[PDB]
């Protein structure tokens, strides 16, 4: 009579920033049309 | 009777009969570690002991998990990546801090089979406060987010993880936070026999430097081995060779300390007192340490560490009366070997408390004599509580005490490794004692010139022949019989062989912009005819990017050049001072350099120098080869003289002085044999010239000093 | 702690536990028993 996930298992969240992703990026992939693009990977909060 | 093995295997994995059937051992494939306990005992009750993890919980079915290493469940100034639930062997994580932050340490780190991190804490500081920012160790959690003076800050664990080191770090004035940098161990992440003799050597041999100053070496070893039945013959015996090891390798410096061997169980078992003529004899106390038996404690097969330290205790005592000629002077290191698990006299502790209320220290705020004591802790039981072992172990910057290796074997060759291995053991930027001369390294350069002349200016010894210090005091002109050079306070003057300039100086290579005087790479090297013998009035300086160096910044040996310089001159104000002369007597006089964001504000203002009055960019005055100091923000520093030019700028760390600048020139003379201005400009700047650019002339100058120059 | 027989090994065991500091057989004296908390006043006879 018992099931569910153990409680010892759960990793709790933690990461509540008010404000984050602080840093700086330069464009300076191939430009076409005049407009560079940046693909960025992040990882958001919890 | 043997106890039942019922319900006692693991899954996925299996276990082994140790001791004839009173311990068993679980063995989980690689790449899997027991859980919880690595060992059980056969209580005699009938059943094993139960499963206790790290949080004294109880657990029912044992269970062979991965090597995990410790989650960054806290984190500061930057980010980390990636994230997840749980880290496997071999993964990697980065860190980046924000826009205005500096990134000190290891940016990539990689779990190791050893479940720990490879390379060093990664820490994101801003250089606002009094002391570096502590960081946030993988696994921790600091609470305090100030690092003024007299703050302190304090950590925490995840749940399941033993704290090692300081919970609790205090910024003491000089920069410097007490105790030393906390780290979440587990229960499989031991320590490689290299990671322990690197550690442990790093932090004796340099409590062994300061020592030398100064038969009979005025430092105690003593020596307190556990014999209690529940660590077996198998791992005393073993730790019986590795102390025999030690002995011999402390033989190896030519040193003669006092020893003390004891064996304690039950009650202490005095074998050799450090009060014997024959304690400093280290054959004799080898032989006595191959006397002893395993089988000496079977009877009262007791744990009683309390007594075992009251019994040192008692060695370094003393009747009173005495109050003892030099008592003040002695160091002392204990080294025991202990599975933690003791259970009778309650907590070691409170002895290791009356020990330095003995040696009174820790009970002066100006003199903490923290230096006088080491206590390395060293596991040996099948089941060691690392809890206890770091209680009682010492908690020193940048240094370890607590050993936990992975068996037997592997602690014998941490000292196997040390016999072999010379450690460079150089004493640049020392002070002896401490009437008052605590500058060997200061040196007083005279030049007499036709009609007066005069030149009065100073230098730094930096080996047994060369004397750094600045160029412009000398000239082309100017021969060998006209430059007179004092050291230690000696009346009489040092013969000079040659003086070497820089092959980029050129203080009269500006005039066609009219710039009259360009102190680029104003330094200048001074050979003298005699060797120096060092003395406690003479001694030399650590130079930037040597092996002498590295160990004064406690750092590993595969320390790049580029380390030491983020180490000594970081990206914000930093605390450095010079020696000045006043009234004939030597002072020191506490600066900081301008290397933060305050840089361009303290260079800009060299334009209010004398014939820098009319120069077009003010950036090609003052070249990347220097440091700029003195000023009003943050604090109002003390500005050097005419005398005290070519002057050392050295940064006092980890009770050690390192020369990071040469004294070159100042914006606005404030000394004029008379008095000091009082009145000073708030653009009055002192500059001086950065050894870390210098390096290649220096390298090659001073090949043949024995300093031992990093490549890079 | 607890309560089936508590034999002789039983307390050994138990009684030398690594959590365990003080072992003493004493003899209430004076009961000075409160509201919040009540104070046994104990005489270590060993
Ligand atoms: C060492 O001992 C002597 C005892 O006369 C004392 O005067 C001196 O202050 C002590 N030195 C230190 C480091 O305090």
């Amino acid at each position: 009579d018992e099931d569910i996930i153990a409680e010892e298992n759960i990793v709790s969240r933690s990461e509540f920033p008010e404000s984050w992703l602080w840093n700086v990026e330069d464009l300076k992939e191939p430009p076409k049309n005049g407009i560079s693009t940046k693909l960025m990977n992040i990882f958001l909060k919890d | 009777g043997s106890c039942s093995l019922e319900g006692v295997e693991i899954k996925g994995g299996s276990f082994r009969l140790l001791q004839e059937g009173q311990a068993l051992e679980y063995v989980c494939p690689s790449g899997f570690y027991p859980y919880p306990v690595q060992t059980r005992t056969c209580r005699s009750t009938g059943s094993w002991s139960t499963l206790k993890t790290q949080d004294q919980k109880t657990v029912r079915k044992a269970e062979c998990r991965a090597i995990h290493c410790p989650r960054p469940h806290d984190f500061e100034n930057g980010e980390y990546w990636p994230r997840s639930p749980y880290y496997n062997v071999s993964d990697e994580i980065s860190f980046h801090c924000y826009d205005g932050y500096t990134l000190r340490g290891s940016a990539n780190r990689t779990c190791q089979v050893n479940g720990r991190w490879s390379g060093q804490t990664a820490i994101c500081d801003n250089g606002a406060g009094y002391c570096s920012n502590p960081g946030i160790p993988i696994g921790t959690r600091k609470v305090g987010s100030q690092y003024r003076l007299e703050d302190s800050v304090t950590y925490h664990c995840s749940r399941g993880l033993t704290l090692r080191g300081s919970q609790r770090r205090t910024c003491q004035e000089g920069g410097s936070w007490s105790g030393t940098e906390p780290s979440c161990q587990d229960s499989f992440m031991y320590d490689t026999p290299q990671e322990v003799a690197e550690a442990f050597l790093s932090s004796l041999t340099e409590t062994i430097e300061g020592v030398d100053a100064e038969p009979s070496g005025s430092m105690n070893i003593y020596l307190v081995l556990d014999g209690s039945g529940s660590i077996g013959a198998s791992d005393f015996t073993g730790a019986k060779k590795c102390l025999v090891n030690l002995i011999e390798k402390v033989a190896s410096y030519g040193v003669k300390p006092r020893y003390g061997l004891v064996t304690y169980a039950t009650y202490p078992k005095i074998w050799v007192k450090v009060s014997e003529a024959d304690s400093s004899n280290a054959d004799w106390v080898t032989k006595q340490l191959n006397e002893i038996n395993y089988e000496d404690h079977k009877l009262k097969s007791g744990t009683n560490t309390k007594k075992a330290l009251q019994a040192v205790y008692s060695m370094m005592s003393w009747p009173d009366d005495v109050p003892p000629e030099g008592w003040n002077r002695t160091r002392h290191v204990i080294i025991l070997m202990t599975d933690g698990l003791h259970n009778m006299g309650g907590d070691p502790i409170t002895v290791i408390d009356e020990i330095r209320d003995l040696l009174y220290i820790g009970k002066d705020r100006k003199n903490p004599r923290e230096d006088y004591l080491d206590v390395y802790v060293f596991g040996v039981g099948p089941l060691v509580n690392q809890v206890n072992i770091n209680a009682l172990a010492s908690k020193k910057d940048n240094e370890q005490h607590v050993f936990k290796v992975k068996d037997m074997e592997n602690l014998e060759d941490v000292f196997y490794q040390m016999i072999d291995e010379s450690q460079s053991l150089s004493l640049c930027g020392m002070v002896w004692e401490h009437d008052y001369h605590k500058q060997p390294w200061q040196a007083k350069i005279s030049v007499i010139r036709p009609s007066k002349g005069h030149e009065s200016c100073m230098g730094a010894v930096v080996s047994e022949y060369f004397v750094l210090t600045a160029a412009h005091c000398f000239t082309v002109d100017d021969k060998e019989h006209s430059i007179k050079v004092s050291v230690g306070g000696e009346k009489r003057d040092l013969e000079i062989e040659v003086v070497l300039f820089h092959p980029n100086y050129n203080i009269n290579g500006k005039k066609e912009a009219g710039i009259p005087e360009f102190y680029d790479y104003d330094v200048a090297l001074i050979k003298l005819k005699n060797k120096l013998k060092y003395g406690q009035t003479i001694r030399p300086i650590c130079l930037p990017c040597t092996e002498g160096t590295t160990r004064a910044l406690r750092l590993p040996p595969t320390t790049t050049c580029q380390q030491q310089k983020e180490e000594l001159l970081p990206a914000q104000d930093i605390k450095a001072l010079f020696v000045s002369e006043e009234e004939k007597k030597l002072t020191r006089k506490e600066v900081y350099i301008k290397n933060g964001d305050k840089k361009g504000s303290c260079e800009r203002d060299a334009q209010y120098a004398p014939g820098y009055d009319k120069v077009k960019d003010i950036s090609e005055v003052v070249t990347p080869r220097f440091l700029c100091t003195g000023g009003v923000s943050p604090y109002a520093d003390p500005n050097t003289c005419r005398g005290d030019s070519g002057g050392p700028l050295i940064v006092h760390k980890r009770s050690r002085f390192i020369q990071v600048g040469v004294i070159s020139w100042g914006v606005v003379d404030v000394c004029k044999n008379q008095k000091r201005q009082k009145q000073v400009p708030a653009h009055a700047r002192d500059f001086h010239i950065n050894l870390f650019q210098v390096l290649p002339w220096l390298k090659e100058k001073l090949q043949d000093e024995d300093l031992g120059f990093l490549a890079a | 702690i607890q309560k089936d027989k508590v034999t002789l090994e039983e307390r050994l065991d138990k009684a030398c536990e690594p959590g365990v500091d003080y072992v003493y057989k004493t003899r209430l004296v004076k009961v000075q028993l409160s509201n919040d908390f009540d104070e046994y006043i104990m005489a270590i006879e060993q």
